[PDB]
């Protein structure tokens, strides 16, 4: 029978009935390792900690993806004004710390 | 002095509390239930029990014929058999050969276990909640009396007056209409004294144990006597009381939630655990000391000895500090982070004292007011080792009680650097702008 | 009876009368009986006055 928390209670024959609670012992340890912090809290809560770890790859891969829709945008408009133009004298800072396309000729 | 609050709906539980009158030393108050009924208002409607078909001695006429009239019994049967020529000791009985008749009624009524064991129909309605309570302030000892759960109506105990307040919750365990047989209580629905089914719950109806008229349809039919012999037979369907004895389930003392053993004699529901029940006590005036008499304590330092997540009083702590003068002050720690085992202390000047105290959360960050000052207390504590107890947890489980220290420190890596990383996206597109418009001009 | 499950034999009839099609009521939850009239007031729920 599997007894939580909130207890149990149950009477076998002419037995007087018997209530038993569980504690929160568990089996991992939170102050280690990202798998040993991982592994303890799925066994305290086998039915929160499965979700807030797919929801925490779900918002990660979101912004991911808006950033590089936003860096890959801006070094977009780093090339467009100077590669028209070969002969400008591209700057020293735009080679390699603004933009990552150094420079040439 | 009048102190309101608010306590939970838990038995073994005491609320502890501090009352702060202005001008005087603060007193240790502590409230315990020991019951906690609920009795709705009950009205019998019928009861039911196993029947007993009774049969006259029937008329044999010799040759004629005996019709019957129409009696007020409860399925009452009349049939008549011509030509029977009975046999009985010493000869044959009549004379008048193949012209005879024998009437052989019967007739269904209470059986005399009916007054042992027998179900009781009722339908229920909201009616009294009444608790009892275990009070103490103070130097009083402790002082206990039944009160009613009603905001309205106060209760005297020792010399203090408490107004024990409405539940939060209209929950009960028992439905429209219940059956009390013997020890337990069912939930289960009635033929409503018109109808029954001859076989199921509701073939004999009778609305006091002690009534007269009687309801009841057994499907009762009369039979043939036989090869000249005197008797009266009949065919009916069996008891449907004594199918029900053996066709029911489980007993709503089994089956209801939060644990509420069901009594019988006012009908209750004991000590169920939902909602809360707020509190007013009325202190009296002359349990108030004033403050001048009271040690003043200062320069409190509190460590943590050792700590645990047990549901008993798992942690253990130390204070240092230097009073003015010795005597006793009150200990309470007001967050609900954890609490305390004792009550009060005892003195000196400049010694220590130590406490028992339990918590759920990794990290406690709670404190404790000793002799009006308070001092905050932090530490660590440790998985306990068994797995299942018999006894109820002291504290009150949190949002946050599992989360520790480096938990949290990967939470606001995951939050802190992934929403930086948009705030240099969305910085990188307000420069080019400014660089694109500067070429413009 | 005025629900519609119990029959009542009226000579040789049988006549089930149905439930009424409203739940209405005149007395409240409360009510003070003196004498032969009775009244829709309240109560002081026996601890005040």
């Amino acid at each position: 029978f599997t007894v939580t928390g909130e207890g149990l209670e149950y009477t076998w024959g002419n037995h007087p009935p018997k209530r038993v609670w569980a504690q929160e012992s568990g089996e991992g340890n939170p102050h280690g390792w990202p798998h040993e912090v991982v592994v303890y809290y799925y066994n305290r809560y086998p039915l929160t900690t499965i979700i807030g770890l797919c929801t925490c790859v779900a918002i990660i891969m979101v912004s991911c993806v808006t950033s590089v829709w936003l860096l890959c945008r801006t070094r977009n408009l780093c090339i467009t004004p100077y590669k028209l133009a070969p002969n400008a004298q591209v700057p020293i800072l735009l080679a390699l710390l603004c933009c990552i396309k150094p420079t040439r000729a | 002095y009048e102190h309101t609050a608010v306590m939970p709906n838990k038995v073994g539980i005491p609320y502890k509390a501090l009352v702060e009158r202005p001008g005087y030393a603060p007193v240790h108050l502590q409230i315990q239930l020991v019951n906690t009924r609920i009795i709705p208002s009950t009205n019998l409607e019928y009861i039911t029990c196993k029947y007993k078909t009774k049969v006259p001695s029937p008329v044999v006429k010799c040759c004629g014929a005996t019709q019957c009239t129409s009696k007020p019994h409860p399925d009452y049967q009349c049939q008549v058999f011509s030509g029977v020529y009975p046999f009985m000791w010493g000869g044959a009985y009549c004379f008048c050969d193949t012209e005879n008749t024998q009437m052989s009624e019967a007739y269904v009524e209470r059986s005399e276990e009916c007054s042992i064991d027998h179900a009781k129909a009722y339908k229920v309605h909201t009616g009294t909640v009444q608790a009892m309570v275990n009070i103490t302030y103070g130097s009083v000892s402790w002082r206990s009396a039944d009160v009613y759960v009603n905001g309205e109506t106060p209760a005297k105990i020792g010399d203090a007056k408490l107004i024990i307040g409405p539940l939060s919750s209209a929950w009960s365990p028992f439905d429209n209409k219940v059956v009390v047989y013997g020890h337990e209580v069912y939930n289960y629905d009635f033929p409503e004294y018109g109808t029954g089914k001859a076989g199921s719950f509701g073939d004999l109806q009778s609305r006091t144990s002690t009534s007269n008229d009687l309801y009841a349809n057994t499907n009762l039919k009369l039979q043939r006597p036989q090869a000249g012999i005197v008797h009266t037979p009949f065919t009916q369907v069996p008891s449907g009381f004594e199918r029900w004895k053996k066709d029911k389930g489980a007993p709503l003392n089994d089956v209801a939630p939060f644990g509420c053993s069901i009594a019988l004699e006012p009908l209750r529901a004991e000590n169920c655990a939902v909602g809360s029940i707020p509190i007013s006590i009325d202190i009296p005036d002359a349990a108030f000391t004033r403050i001048s008499e009271t040690p003043t304590v200062s320069d409190l330092e509190c460590k943590i000895t050792e700590c645990t997540y047990a549901f008993d009083f798992g942690g253990i702590a130390t204070v240092a500090y230097k009073s003015s003068k010795a005597g006793n002050c009150p200990i309470h720690s007001p967050s609900g982070v954890a609490v305390i085992k004792e009550n009060d202390v005892t003195l000196a000047e400049s010694g220590s004292f130590t406490f028992h105290f339990s918590t759920a959360n990794i990290h406690p960050a709670f404190k404790l007011q000793v002799c009006t000052s308070a001092v905050t207390c932090k530490g660590d504590c440790k998985p306990p080792k068994d797995h299942i107890v018999d006894y109820p947890a002291q504290h009150t489980e949190s949002f946050t009680s599992a989360i520790s220290a480096t938990a949290w420190s990967w939470i606001k890596v995951l939050v802190g650097g992934t929403s930086a990383f948009i705030v240099l996206g969305l910085i990188a597109t307000a420069v080019v702008a400014l660089v694109l418009f500067f070429h413009r001009h």
